[PDB]
């Protein structure tokens, strides 16, 4: 319950998502590279 | 300024980068394991190069490109790298303006800026098309402050 | 003369606090200069809440009665 | 030496001499605040300006007002 | 009249504090206690009233508020002048100034408005 309230907290929510951010980078720049097409 | 695949001047640093690296690649045996990657990133440095080669590029080898807003260099600024900078900021910068609107009512104006219930991260997915819309919300984020600011005096 | 507890707007000649919403803390019959303490919520550096103000600051900010459904 | 004004956002709260170092305000009785108290500085010749009354004072802008003046023995704190 | 004994000099045999005025302090003291001097470390308070040098206005106003805190007692203050002139500069309507008094009088006040205006109508 009041776990949950912990969970919310700003530097919890802000780890969280800024791990879901940077994780996306770091697989983008393994996986293909961008085509870009004219 | 030539482009890199007929300008002889970027292909001899392409060489020569590889050239730098190959004597830092030889002085270990090939055939070990922990070194047999050394060939899959020169493999990602080769099919680095060829991608730029298309992009107009410095005859130095310095690779320079067009943010005049050329329609044969659009995809250095304009659409891509740059449109999406925008939209994807201003998802967050809209979304974040329409939890700035929930940020009232009764439940603490503190509590309701850290302490949030999940659920309004989870509704965050709300902004598919800001645009016009949230010109509306901004006109009447305008419109109700009825020119409420500080004193300035 | 307006009942206690109205929505007030900041017109001070001091303090130009352009209609800063609040609301009336108390209505006193002493007749001072700077009497009205109201419920600022815009918390100033100093840091407390409600502080003096004058008979001028607010007229009226509901402006209607009737045509108000 | 410093300048005291005292301004008519007054309460009367005695702030000043609870805060103030030397006693340069005093309490003094008046017939238009609340309370019934204003703060008067008589002994302005021996007042510092360390301008902590500032701090205690309630108003929204500072009712007790200190302008910074000329510079003594007695305005510079100092023991020798 | 019997005041605390300090060791540690510093403060005294001062030239400035000769030629400058200096300040005195007293207190009830119906007991014997032991305090700590604003400018010195501790010292034992004899009973009686006990007279002190001081050679700041600072000094001799935060020992009568560190005083009131301790034990419930009146303080005097007097200020000495250059050559020899001694006024009561603390207490002179002899009521607490915090608290209200009769003998009321005001001294440098403009009743003007807050942003500025910085003229005085009237000094007195
Ligand atoms: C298309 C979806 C996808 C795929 C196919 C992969 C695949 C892979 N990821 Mg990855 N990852 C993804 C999404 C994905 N990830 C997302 C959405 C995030 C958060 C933003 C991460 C964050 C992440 C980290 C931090 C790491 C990997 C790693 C890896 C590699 C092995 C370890 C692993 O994750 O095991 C299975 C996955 C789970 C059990 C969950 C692997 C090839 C590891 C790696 O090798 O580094 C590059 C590693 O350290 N991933
Ligand atoms: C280089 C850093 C970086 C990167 C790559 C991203 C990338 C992204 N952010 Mg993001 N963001 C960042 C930093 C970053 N952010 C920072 C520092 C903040 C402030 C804490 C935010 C706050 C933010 C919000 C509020 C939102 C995004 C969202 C998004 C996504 C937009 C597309 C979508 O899912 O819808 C996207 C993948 C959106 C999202 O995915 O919703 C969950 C969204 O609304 N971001
Ligand atoms: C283009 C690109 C991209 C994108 C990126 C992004 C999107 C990013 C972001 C981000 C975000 C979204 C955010 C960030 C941030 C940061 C910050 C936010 C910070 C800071 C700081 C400062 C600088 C400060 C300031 C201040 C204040 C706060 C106020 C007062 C004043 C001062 C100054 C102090 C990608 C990778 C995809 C691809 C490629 C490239
Ligand atoms: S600081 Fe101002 S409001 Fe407070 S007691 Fe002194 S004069 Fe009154
Ligand atoms: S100017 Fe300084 S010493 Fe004088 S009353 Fe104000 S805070 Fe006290």
């Amino acid at each position: 319950m009041n776990l949950k309230k912990y969970l919310s907290t700003a530097p919890v929510v802000a780890t969280l998502w800024l791990f879901l951010t940077a994780g996306i980078l770091i697989e983008l720049n393994r996986f293909f590279p961008d085509s870009l097409f004219y | 300024l030539t482009p890199c695949q007929q300008s002889e001047a970027f292909h001899k640093r392409e060489i020569n980068e590889v050239r730098t690296l190959e004597n830092r690649q030889a002085n270990y045996e090939a055939n070990s394991p922990s070194y047999l990657a050394l060939q899959s990133q020169i493999d990602q440095v080769h099919k680095r190069f060829d991608k730029y080669g298309t992009l107009l590029c410095g005859q130095d080898g310095l690779p320079h490109l067009i943010t005049d807003g050329d329609w044969r260099h659009a995809r250095e600024f304009t659409i891509p790298a740059l449109l999406f900078l925008y939209i994807t900021g201003w998802i967050g910068w809209v979304g974040r303006s329409y939890l700035k609107y929930t940020k009232e009512t009764k439940n603490p104006t503190e509590q309701e800026i850290i302490l949030d219930v999940p659920m309004a991260l989870k509704y965050m997915l709300s902004g598919f098309l800001w645009p016009l819309s949230a010109w509306q919300e901004y006109r009447s984020g305008q419109l109700l402050a009825k020119e409420d600011e500080i004193t300035v005096s | 003369m307006i009942k206690k507890g109205s929505l007030v707007k900041i017109l001070r000649p001091e303090s130009f606090w352009y209609n800063e919403v609040g609301t009336v803390v108390n209505v006193e019959t002493s007749k001072v200069l700077y009497p009205v303490l109201v419920r600022f919520d815009k918390v100033n550096y100093s840091g407390l809440n409600s502080t003096n103000f004058s008979l001028d600051e607010l007229v009226e900010i509901k402006v209607e009665i009737k045509s108000d459904t | 030496a410093h300048t005291v004004k005292i301004y008519d956002n007054c309460i009367g709260c005695t702030q000043c001499v609870r805060a103030c170092p030397l006693d340069v305000l005093e309490m003094v009785p008046w017939d238009g605040c609340k309370a019934g108290q204003m703060a008067s500085a008589p002994r302005t010749e021996d007042c510092v300006g360390c301008k902590r009354c500032e701090t205690a004072c309630p108003t929204d802008f500072l009712s007790i007002r200190v302008y910074l003046g000329g510079e003594t023995t007695r305005s510079m704190g100092l023991a020798y | 009249m019997p005041s605390p004994s300090f060791l540690g000099s510093t403060g005294g045999w001062l030239r400035c504090a000769e030629t400058e005025e200096k300040y005195a302090m007293t207190w009830s003291s119906d007991q014997q206690h032991i305090f700590e001097m604003p400018t010195g470390g501790a010292a034992v308070m004899n009973s009686g009233d006990n007279l002190l040098y001081l050679a700041r206005k600072e000094q001799a106003l935060a020992l009568a508020t560190q005083l009131r805190t301790q034990f419930k007692i009146q303080d005097y203050k007097i200020y000495r002048i250059f050559p020899s002139g001694e006024v009561q500069y603390l207490h002179p309507k002899d009521g607490v100034l915090p608290y209200q008094v009769n003998k009321g009088r005001e001294q440098v006040g403009r009743v003007k408005s807050t942003i500025g205006k910085n003229v005085n109508p009237a000094q007195v």
